[PDB]
RNA sequence: GUUACAGACUUAAGCAGUGGAGCAUGUUAUUUAAUUCGAUAAUCCACGACUAACCUUACCAUAUUUUGAAUAUUAUAAUAAUUAUAAUUAUUAUAUUACAGGCGUUACAUUGUUGUCUUUAGUUCGUGCUGCAAAGUUUUAGAUUAAGUUCAUAAACGAACAAAACUCCAUAUAUAUAAUUUUAAUUAUAUAUAAUUUUAUAUUAUUUAAUAUAAAGAAAGGAAUUAAGACAAAUCAUAAUGAUCCUUAUAAUAUGGGUAAUAGACGUGCUAUAAUAAAAUGAUAAUAAAAUUAUAUAAAAUAUAUUUAAUUAUAUUUAAUUAA
């Protein structure tokens, strides 16, 4: 032989989701469906279209896109990468939320962290895996 | 060049009983007598 | 052992069903990172998705 | 005694156990100022029967010493013996580096059970000057074991409404401190780094801040007061400030939403 | 008399002649910076007339070579090597390569970041 | 049983801490060690060495750490295609002193001091306060 | 729990007992632990230092950093013996190992531990006598490898011979040392 | 749980040179005298007694141990009955110029080179095998002609014949159950409070623990190579290695603890170093690494 | 110009390039007083060099030095001195000798450390056994792995350096610390756990593996480590050392010169040849990490180039910071 997520005081879930280099702080709220980016509006802060579906795709496999008030808070990285990160966020805040369609949550990989980051500078070639030139004759 | 070392022999003004033995410069000392029995010493320099 | 209210319960049903959604357009995709050159992402799709509006 | 080594004399009468070490003594702390004693000798004379060594051996070690030693030796060699089997006890110099840091852990747990709480006792209660009244703030730089320049480096921070200038002077004031002082922040800050001890720049910072006193309370001169507040050096410091000024918006903070408190 | 115009000790350590010569550089420069600083000041402020100032540029062509520190080169001072020198183990490319794997170096080690 | 007489078992307890009454500031501690191992431990005696000292102490705050790199080659002569990295990183902590008086803190430094560890430097801003004019 | 000075004298060493009061005085009634996590800083053990332990302690009268003594005062006269030898009875004896011609005479001990055949018959009573002692070589790919080859009669010069073969890559001698092995191994009686 | 301070080897003595100084630039100095005082000290282990002998004392590299209150400079010495006792001889006289000869003494002069409390303090081994590097050393100067030419065979013997080929395996094996068995009298005791000190780990004291718990301590595997001009006849090169035991520590193998590596290039239970002499023949490197479980 | 596998940027794709231009380089050929010396297939050619005005520097011209950079000896005289100008020791000062020195030659005399086959999976050791022996077996009939990985069978049984694993960065969570003014709590670390993922069904196969499906989780990478041997590979210019060659010159110093010279040739880059691309401009300053700063960074402004202003480049004065 041989912790419990919950709703802070005011009634919101927070999450922090993380890729490339960012930690999007995000607080979401039951009210009707706005979005901060940083704050300041959502268009006005990711002009790229791809970045706003893909931070909107966790409302989208649900059907709650306009239930929840959305307010991200980013910080470093670039534009793309941001969105990603606000988008996870919006994941692991979820786990407060829908419990059991959290199985779907973590499905659609919303759950699922990027470790795609920036590979170190090889200590010989041009950048990381990009090798300089190799001569014969 | 901060001035302030023991060049290794330094050891005979202040501990005196001990007899100590720089080895560096024996084997050099050894390797002079050898270059002189076998005539490839080195020539007398002029005292010009 | 804490449980998933109706409300929860009716979407999950709800849910269960339609699909889940499409993140991408596969033609769209191939295409408009078929002009990209040095991650110049933004201005190959605004490319094809202009020429769509024409 | 501690000085006893330097009296052979008085190593007479003596246990074996005493003088034994206290020649030593002798043999320790005068490397070429030791001087050879009938008295000291006729101590070894004392410890031979016990340790089972002629009289004759330890005076000869007393005199010939190492050479005495091989004579005793009859010129006999120590077999080469340095390269000994694995026979365990052995301590292995890492695991000796280990039971060094036991024993460093050993005596700062004996300074947390006696030089922590026997050395020290009540705390003793502060002064604590209040800052509205007593504000200049001085900060000093110390390196313990290091001799870094820095350390003749003062700090001198005092808000301009601290000092206690009014309007006018307090304007001038800031129109005078101009970069040290900070508006934002509403603070005088200024450093001194001119002199060997950082004493005479403290003396220094001190002369500075009455000399701006001084001159901000006496408009006669100029009051200063048409000309604006320079806050570029601010502007440009508040660009490099980082901070978050926007927050979840209070009619979005919805308390019925938020699950109420749940008794266990 | 002494090899080199001014009597100065020997570096400790490794010795070599162009350690030597960059010592003495040293050595001389250590004291005479002062002057050069100066004599410098002088012949720069325009705020004076232009002979003083002259009579100084001219005086400073004319001080000693060791009395500069552009001549003074970063010299390994383990191996007297004066090529990829770095100045925070005033080491060289090899010397610290292998003090640092030895361990000769405290914290420095190898970058498996 | 034999128990342990706090200053027995405060050893094997964590450090004890104290309040700020006025939240008046007064040193700080910035331990710096290229090794996390000295720096904690030594901390904690300093830690420990307050409470009995009776001057609020702060954490060891763990200010960032300083990765120092740099790049060679493996090699005694040409081979340079190839090359390695070396590091030193600086690791540092922060033991803020707040409520206490002028002189006390002088044996909390000059103590911590005479019982130093290997390979641990540390540094003390002193912020003292008076008029403003003497 | 503070207990009483009496008591207190009843169970700590002396002139240490005031720091017990200043540690009494001091300490309130937290129960918590509150421990700062992995603090690796109090011993793995516990029984109160009030005793130095040589080895585990630093030596009392030794200079070492936190001598907390004075580079004068010392006392280690005389540096033959370890200063600090292991504690407890003393071996580290490895649980389960024994405190620790002549070629012949392991050629024979291992025999003797493997085969039966008597140690001393093998020392005393045999005589090896190379025979063929070539060198070898195989072409390895790895670059052409070398051996050494060796027939060493050993017999005792009654009625018993064995010749025995060999081969090594480092040494002639090891081979040989081998091939004693392989002929005692293979003693046999000539009617 | 965790590696208790004693187990794992602290970073610090991974560096040969323990300081830091805020005053980096000024640091550089500092580890700039420690290598040379090494060389100084080193030459320091010459002995004579009158043309009849020269005792090498066998010393580590200084393991330099700078931290403010004071300097600790410390290193571990090796030498070769009714005579040592009533007269002390060379090494103990060498103890002396060190600390114990009150100012004379070194120590003495070195304050004046670190401008701080400099102690010395030496450590005397009974096995020129317990230190790698003092390993090589012997054999890089009293040996010599012993190998110079081949490696006499019993010399060789002596050589791969010193530990008992301790077996890691069962070795690792006890040792990881000591551990288990001292946690689990620890689980048992605070079960048993948690349904004083005194019962929250009764039994476990300075006994069953402050030794059993030391990991490196067995030379499981030790090999030595005498790589350089070791040949009369040959002027090529003549390396040859002397392979003994395993090079691996099982304990980590199927246990919390972890191997470590020294300076993140070589493990801490790995221990090696080369001491390189002149021969006739030629200069030569005896390499000689152990693994010490 | 061999049957069959497998591996990787090896090839086929695909994208960006080199060869074509100008320039910057390193080199060859050549010149010169010298263009120091070394590497020259793959592993030389932005390589030793992480920076050549002088210095560095090694080289050439011109002058100049001879116990010189030491160590050890032989003597004379100035300097601190434990006492009290009464003994004395060292510092040396002048010299003498063996020498001190050499980037002089030999990496085909060596150390040390690297390169390539090489993340390649190989190479050995003790005992045992087969063959007279070299050798074979171990190091596997058969499957399997990325891997001499792992199972079974097996004259092999174990073991070793490797493999793997531990390791470092990085990721998820959790605890402790930070009085949230060093503020970045979206962080920084110290620690702990975590996965070399697992569970279940259905086809196949043969006692239990693979392929699909779902379901649980965050689950995903990089680095370091490149074995033995061989190429007599590279280094005697990092250092060090043998042997051999010079000591009034192949040793040391100052000034100037050279390494930057150019018919041609090569390699590597840079900048290029314009619209699925280039340039002004964008002050509620769209958005970063890593790194530096007591052999210092140098902010605001202030003056000019210039008319506004901004930008850009210099000059004046140094605020603050010696670093969350």
């Amino acid at each position: 032989y041989k912790k419990i997520k919950t709703l802070d005081e005011f009634g919101r879930s927070i999450a922090v989701g993380k890729r490339k280099s960012s930690t999007a702080k995000v607080f979401v709220v039951r009210g009707t469906g706005e979005i901060l980016v940083n704050g300041r509006q959502l268009n006005d802060y990711f002009l790229k279209m791809k970045d706003r579906e893909s931070i909107m795709y966790p409302l989208q496999v649900i059907e709650s896109v306009g239930k929840y008030n959305i307010f991200a808070t980013t910080s470093g990285g670039g534009p793309t990468g941001q969105a990603e990160s606000i988008m996870h966020a919006i994941a692991k805040a979820l786990v407060v939320f829908n419990p059991l369609l959290k199985s779907r949550l973590h499905k659609a990989g919303v759950l699922t962290r990027d470790y795609r980051h920036v590979e170190r500078k090889k200590p010989g070639k041009k950048k990381a895996r990009k090798m300089p030139t190799w001569v014969k004759r | 060049g901060n001035p302030d070392i023991l060049k290794f022999r330094h050891l005979k003004t202040l501990y005196p009983d001990i007899e100590f033995v720089d080895l560096e410069e024996q084997y050099r000392l050894s390797m002079v007598e050898a270059k002189k029995r076998r005539g490839k010493g080195a020539p007398k320099k002029m005292k010009k | 052992k804490i449980k998933p209210t109706a409300e929860q319960l009716a979407q999950w049903e709800a849910l269960k069903s339609v699909p889940i959604p499409p993140r991408k357009n596969a033609t769209l995709d191939h295409i408009t990172n078929m002009i990209m050159r040095h991650g110049k992402k933004e201005k190959a799709q605004t490319i094809l998705s202009r020429a769509l509006y024409l | 005694s501690a000085d006893l080594y330097m009296h052979p004399e008085k190593w007479k009468g003596l246990p074996p156990q005493r003088i034994l070490e206290l020649y030593w003594e002798r043999m320790a702390r005068l490397g070429s100022e030791y001087k050879p004693n009938k008295d000291e000798l006729n101590a070894l004379l004392t410890t031979s029967e016990y340790s089972n060594v002629p009289v004759n051996d330890i005076k000869k070690l007393y005199h010939r010493g190492e050479q005495g030693a091989i004579d005793i030796k009859g010129g006999n060699v120590n077999r080469d013996n340095s390269l000994r089997p694995f026979m365990f006890d052995e301590l292995p110099s890492q695991a000796q580096e280990l039971v060094a840091q036991h024993r460093e852990q050993r005596f700062y747990n004996r300074l947390a059970a006696y030089e922590l709480p026997l050395l020290a006792q009540y705390r003793q209660e502060y002064k604590r000057p209040s800052p509205e009244s007593h504000p200049v703030t001085y900060r000093y730089t110390s390196y313990v074991g290091e001799e870094h320049p820095n350390s003749r480096k003062v700090v001198l921070s005092v808000k301009t409404k601290e000092l206690g200038l009014e309007e006018k002077s307090l304007h001038k004031f800031r129109i005078l401190a101009r970069s040290r002082y900070d508006h934002t922040t509403d603070i005088f800050k200024m450093s001194s780094d001119k002199f060997e001890h950082a004493s005479q720049n403290a003396r220094y910072l001190h002369d500075i801040l009455q000399r701006l006193l001084a001159e901000s309370k006496d408009l006669t001169e100029d009051d200063f007061s048409d000309v604006p507040l320079d806050t570029r050096h601010t502007i440009a410091k508040s660009l490099r400030k980082k901070k978050r000024d926007y927050e979840f918006p209070e009619h979005w903070k919805r308390p019925e939403d938020a699950p109420k408190k749940k008794f266990d | 008399n002494f090899r080199f115009p001014i009597k100065t000790k020997l570096p400790p350590g490794f010795i070599n002649a162009r350690i030597l010569r960059d010592n003495f550089k040293r050595q001389q420069f250590k004291e005479n910076e002062i002057l050069v600083k100066s004599l410098k000041f002088i012949a720069r402020n325009m705020n004076l007339p232009t002979k003083l100032r002259l009579e100084a540029q001219l005086k400073l062509n004319a001080l000693p070579n060791y009395m500069r520190s552009t001549q003074i080169k970063n010299r390994c001072v383990d191996s007297g090597h004066a090529r990829f020198v770095l100045s925070d183990f005033r080491l060289c490319r090899y010397q610290f390569r292998e003090n640092a794997l030895k361990g000769n170096l405290p914290g420095v080690k190898k970058g498996i970041w | 049983t034999r128990p342990y007489p706090v200053n027995v078992e405060a050893v094997y307890y964590a450090p004890l801490k104290l309040p700020i009454k006025y939240g008046d500031l007064v040193a700080d501690i910035q331990l710096r060690s290229y090794d996390n191992e000295n720096l904690d431990f030594y901390s904690d005696f300093i830690l420990r060495t307050g409470y009995y000292l009776g001057i609020p102490l702060t954490g060891p705050k763990p200010l960032p750490t300083r990765r120092e790199r740099w790049t060679v080659i493996k090699s005694p002569f040409v081979h340079a295609k190839s090359k390695e990295n070396f590091e030193r990183h600086t690791h540092k902590r922060l033991i803020r002193a707040w409520d206490t008086n002028p002189e006390v803190l002088q044996m909390l430094i000059a103590y911590i001091t005479k019982h130093s560890m290997a390979g641990v430097g540390m540094k003390c801003n002193f912020f003292q306060r008076s008029e403003i004019s003497l | 729990q503070h207990y009483d000075e009496s008591l207190l004298s009843r169970y700590y060493p002396e002139s240490l007992l005031k720091s017990i009061k200043l540690a009494q005085q001091t300490i309130p009634e937290d129960t918590k632990f509150r421990v700062s996590r992995n603090v690796e800083f109090a011993p793995p053990y516990l029984d109160d230092f009030t005793k130095i332990h040589p080895f585990w302690d630093y030596k009392p009268g030794m200079p070492h950093l936190h001598a907390q003594e004075e580079n004068n005062n010392f006392s280690i006269f005389r540096w033959d013996q370890v200063q600090q030898p292991l504690p407890g009875e003393g071996n580290i004896l490895p649980p389960g190992v024994s405190l620790p011609k002549s070629k012949s005479a392991d050629v024979a001990a291992g025999l003797h531990k493997q085969t039966g055949v008597d140690p001393d018959y093998i020392t005393r009573k045999l005589t090896m006598k190379p025979l063929v002692m070539k060198r070898v070589s195989n072409q390895t790919g790895k670059g052409k490898i070398a051996s050494f080859y060796a027939l060493v009669v050993v017999g005792d010069k009654n009625g018993m011979v064995g010749l025995g073969e060999g081969k090594s890559r480092e040494e002639m001698s090891k081979a040989i040392f081998k091939a004693h092995w392989d002929a005692v191994r293979n003693l046999k009686e000539i009617p | 749980n965790i590696n208790n301070k004693l187990q794992h080897l602290n970073n610090m003595n991974n560096w040969n040179t323990q300081i830091y100084n805020y005053n980096k630039n000024m640091e550089i100095m500092n580890t700039m005298n420690d290598k040379l005082i090494n060389k100084l000290l080193y030459k320091m282990m010459t002995l004579k007694l009158n043309n009849m002998n020269i005792n090498k004392i066998i010393m580590s590299k200084t393991i330099n141990q700078h931290s403010l209150n004071k300097l600790n400079i410390k290193f571990y010495y090796y030498n070769n009955n009714n005579n040592n006792n009533y007269y002390m001889n060379m090494m103990n006289k060498l103890m002396n110029i060190m600390n114990n000869n009150m100012n004379n003494n070194l120590c003495n002069i070195l304050s004046y080179y670190y401008k701080k409390k400099v102690t010395i303090e030496p450590i005397k081994l009974s096995y020129i095998y317990l230190n790698s590097d003092i390993f090589s050393k012997y054999i890089s100067l009293n040996d010599m002609d012993k190998y110079n030419n081949g490696i006499l065979t019993n010399y060789q013997r002596m050589l791969n014949n010193i530990m008992p080929k301790l077996n890691d395996h069962n070795i690792s094996m006890n040792y990881i159950n000591n551990i288990n068995n001292i946690n689990n009298n620890k689980y048992n005791n605070m079960i048993n409070l948690l349904n004083n000190i005194n019962n929250i780990y009764n039994n476990m004291t300075i006994d069953n623990i402050p030794m059993d718990i030391l990991m490196y301590k067995y030379l499981v595997g030790w090999s030595i190579k005498f790589k350089g001009r070791l040949s009369n006849n040959n002027g090529r090169t003549s390396t040859t290695n002397l392979l003994n035991g395993t090079f691996n520590n099982k304990k980590y193998l199927w246990s919390n603890i972890n191997n470590n590596y020294k300076l993140n290039y070589i493990p801490s239970n790995h221990n090696l170093y080369n001491n390189s002499n002149i021969n006739k023949n030629g200069k030569y490197n005896i390499k000689v690494k152990l693994n010490f479980i």
